């Protein structure tokens, strides 16, 4: 009998994350046709290369900030696997004592 | 005692989810299907137990003041992992964890409440492993733990 | 991975017709709706997130690069349409897809993130969809499809 | 100036690749985050035991 | 931070399609070198192969702009000022004083870390404007360098 | 002994640093400068010995083979910094490990080798030595550790 509860427990959580799932599928897809058919009504002459232009330099300071970036986060990486043998190392010669 | 405020939201949620008619009304079958679905174990004992004080506040719908009481005296149970393991232990004629999965079918069709032919073979391939070979409860409990 | 510049096109374009103005910085408001104007889909709680790292600039403007950001993490993520189709009759208990109109009204006014009424009508009237009959999952799959 | 705009648009190409570089990185570095956190937890308690 | 001006940007993608007649944009070892040290900072032949084997990453060794945009964001971390390497270059002079031959610094600059092509001594003999037997500042030439 | 071919690389480009006219036969005085910077810990008086196996080569001046005989007979010289901290300790008066810079100049200087006084300031300079106050240690550990 303690069975048949934790198999039903386990049946209806699992119907109820798959209606969730299902749930959130629905409205964001619809929030995506929606959106879309927007975007299809919105549809003008043409653009302008201009616009372009000027975000092209913010674009080469956010390259500049990516490789940056990386670079940080690689350092931190390598101060990180030191720690990691220190703590490695120590605690296992001290264990094995 | 008063339930967590996020708690009380995806109480919300869950009864109008599982009310079709929109009205704010949770039938017994409903009831029963929430209790399972809200994550706690319900007893098959309990679960009519609850249906009979439903009966005793009456109409055979709940209200959502009565879903909130309900709730309460959902939360005032606990559930143990360690329990069922246990027990499942004890359920295995070996004991070692591994166990014929069609067997299991067969008992918990025979011994407890009858499992319908759905939900057995919506567990025997969750299982992921044949019927005949043996098949391990101990991942079921550990993926009840996960929850 | 690589694209082709149609495409880049169709993002510039995106930009620029979203821009009321010509100066550029559309509210972040639109911000997620230009995202979904890729034909993607990005959650509620994934574009609040992007929101908050938006806002790190703050002043509510976008950019292009932050743009290209936002399609690179979407991007990150993959879904296919027969999931979906899978998703919507999995609601439905009797799994042929049919269901009532009242149902997926019911269904949107439930959501966790709250869509008008005067939205599911529209759609309603985009896909035709009658309330007395159950309404057939690929009839709305077509245009789902189609996006 | 052909060969310059063509330039623009390998550059605005290139910014995604950087994207999912820094996003891996990220998730990388949290994960081993929680490797040094459990390691450490586990190394203390059997030390003390 | 320290985000670079349209201007100078511009003015260094003008530099690098003059110099690529091709205009395809591909760079060499030759051509890496040659934008390396049109960026005006201070460039490291062991971060010149090290770049080369980040080029070689993608193969062929041969790559466009985005090559350069990681190389100046790779080189915008160094800072360095004129006024430094020409106190710096006080630890050359065992005197002292500044004033020495250019003989002993063209034997420096050919023997003393990576060796320099000897083209290269001529030509700095013939720039540097100084005569071997007479002992002049090698300051007077960082001047002239700091305006660069 | 013959080391590895980036040993002598390194030994040659040292040569061809402290020889002003790459000549290839170089003086005691600056032959010294070339051991002491290209990391050995000589003795003053094991420097003079390497002077007289120098003049009974002859000329006073060093040869590359020569040269290579001498590290194979001086790599086999290790200091342990613990040596010297006890050293700089009994050089202490007070025995606390802490000794005045002008105490530690005049003690170094009035006995031994008569070291100039401009290298002294040079060992007050770099190392945050304070004059008046006593040496930190660790100071000394670490300028031995870089040697």
């Amino acid at each position: 009998v303690i069975i048949q509860k934790r198999v039903r427990g386990w049946l209806a959580r699992t119907h109820y994350k798959r209606t969730m799932k299902a749930i959130v599928y629905l409205q964001c897809c619809f929030r995506r046709m929606m959106a879309k058919r927007e975007l299809k009504k919105l549809k003008i002459e043409a653009r302008s290369v201009e616009r372009y232009k000027k975000l092209h330099i913010g674009m080469e300071n956010k390259i500049m900030q990516l490789q940056r970036k990386v670079d940080e986060q690689n350092k931190d990486y390598k101060c990180l696997m030191e720690k990691l043998t220190n703590l490695e190392g120590v605690y296992n010669s001290e264990t094995e004592k | 005692d008063q339930l967590t405020e996020e708690q009380i939201a995806e109480f919300k949620e869950a009864f109008s989810l599982f009310d079709k008619d929109g009205d704010g009304t949770i039938t017994t079958k409903q009831l029963g299907t929430v209790m399972r679905s809200l994550g706690q174990n319900p007893t098959e004992a309990e679960l009519q137990d609850m249906i009979n004080e439903v009966d005793a506040d009456g109409n055979g719908t709940i209200d959502f003041p009565q879903f909130l009481t309900m709730m309460a005296r959902k939360m005032k149970d606990t559930d143990s992992e360690e329990e069922i393991r246990e027990a499942f232990r004890v359920f295995d004629k070996d004991g070692n964890g591994y166990i014929s999965a069609a067997q299991l079918r067969h008992v918990m069709t025979n011994l407890g409440e009858k499992l319908t032919d759905e939900e057995v073979d919506e567990m025997i391939r969750e299982a992921d492993i044949d019927g005949d070979g043996q098949v391990n409860y101990e991942q079921f409990v550990q993926m009840m733990t996960a929850k």
